[PDB]
RNA sequence: UGUAA
């Protein structure tokens, strides 16, 4: 039985750093680069981290907001050959890593899901359909354990939000199939809701 | 040039189809697009297939329904 | 990080045994017993097991059917004080145990979810809502690793289906919110499809 | 005898409300029923409490003057 | 959940 410590949102201080922009400017260009890279390096390998806090003894998932309606987990595509866990730590530091001289280590241990994209299209599933032999993207989700107190730096374009589980639950129109299916996947863990002070 | 191959099981892959076409002599395969159930990604059991030859079209319409794919003979149709 | 061995559905023989009727007949009868037991013993502890096979290079989940509408996992109520894993093996053998005499040891190892029931009503959720301090039922889900070959015995009032994950995924009106949400939780396993 | 209690936070528990009444001097509560969202299980922000007539007039009088989680309750008859 | 960012 996996025992995870959760701490209140206020235990963490959220600073700011210079804006980070996506390699793609539109949805059509996103699938365009995917098509090009599939003929070069093959299947894309993506990783994302699930940072969990709590408020009022209920688990909250930290999401990066872009505008009013688009949410994402911190992560991104791996460079060819790169180890999944090391690549995530790199990708984490790039997005949420503190700006000063003190090190912020990432405790990334538990895999919580795998998602495959069968075509150069939006749909993803937690399995490969029986007629698919060459998936186009393979995503991987890891639980990131935050320590008692931590400093993060959020790029100016993004904003950081703590999404309660009930907000995500059964709310695919709100957050998408992956993020909205998080509560179910996260229920195996035994969370301790530590208080402030 | 364009054909509907139907009566496929949902576990008939693109490899399976490509291997059956090539065994008939048709090398001129241009594209294979499976029609699938968007909600869960399951194959609807038919695909659109582009070929490059009228000879390939003829062979595919005559000889493909003859052989069996995973216990099911396909139904080939123009478009 | 986790290797699970799956085998073809045809590796498994399914037989029959005498009916095992549920403790209560109605929907109203089961929610009354829950209300009566809660005052004396407190929260109900339920454990259920997910047996996975494969067919056509896709994992299938063994479910039991009562109507043409109702499906469930093998499992049920723990007796007060009973260990979670120890009690699942009891219930497993009660539902699917062979009458052969031959030893059929269950390998239950990994918890895959937890489901809580705030009121004496149908709704179940994969978390305890902030305003609840004593839920009425706590359902725990475990993955059960099967042997390469096995013989099961199904009670006659039940029938055994091997449902593929896509028929389950996103299909709560067909299977309920627990069975339908299995694919996601199950995706963290590296499945070997032994032929 | 029935009493509606509103303006509660979604993290105001049955325990939190039970104690609040036991501080007012009413040790004859019957049952507390929260009004909750069926989709996700979240509390809507109000509940109904089963109560004596002395214990009823007291709670309608005295409860809103004791805050819970930084919020004052609102009381109403059935 | 897609540049209204």
């Amino acid at each position: 039985e996996r025992t995870i410590n959760l701490y209140p949102l206020t235990n963490y201080t959220f600073g700011t750093k210079e804006p980070l922009y996506e390699k793609d400017s539109s949805v059509a260009a996103r699938f365009q680069r995917m098509r090009e890279e599939f003929d070069k390096i093959g299947m894309r390998r993506t990783v994302e981290g699930v940072l969990i806090v709590h408020e009022h003894r209920l688990p909250h998932v930290l999401l990066l907001q872009l505008g009013t309606t688009f949410f994402k987990l911190p992560g991104g595509e791996l460079n060819p050959g790169e180890d999944e866990v090391e690549g995530l730590k790199r990708l984490m530091t790039e997005i949420l890593g503190r700006q000063d001289g003190v090190l912020q280590d990432w405790v990334i241990d538990d895999c919580i899901g795998n998602w495959w994209r069968p075509n150069f299209e939006p749909p993803q599933y937690p399995y490969i359909p029986a007629h698919i032999t060459k998936p186009k993207e393979h995503k991987k989700l890891f639980l990131v354990q935050l320590q008692e107190k931590a400093l993060f730096a959020v790029p100016k374009n993004y904003k950081l939000v703590a999404a309660p589980l009930f907000e995500l639950y059964d709310n695919a129109p709100g957050y998408g199939p992956i993020i909205s299916s998080l509560p179910q996947l996260l229920s195996r863990f035994n969370f301790i809701y530590n208080l402030e002070h | 040039i364009a054909l509907y191959i139907g009566n496929l099981t949902w576990w008939t892959t693109d490899e399976d189809l490509t291997e059956a076409v090539h065994s008939l002599g048709v090398n001129d395969i241009l594209e294979i697009k499976f029609f699938e159930n968007r909600a869960n990604g399951q194959s609807k059991g038919f695909a659109l297939v582009g070929v490059g030859s009228e000879a390939s079209s003829k062979k595919l319409m005559d000889l493909l329904p003859k052989r069996e794919l995973h216990g099911q003979n396909p139904v080939v149709t123009p478009s």
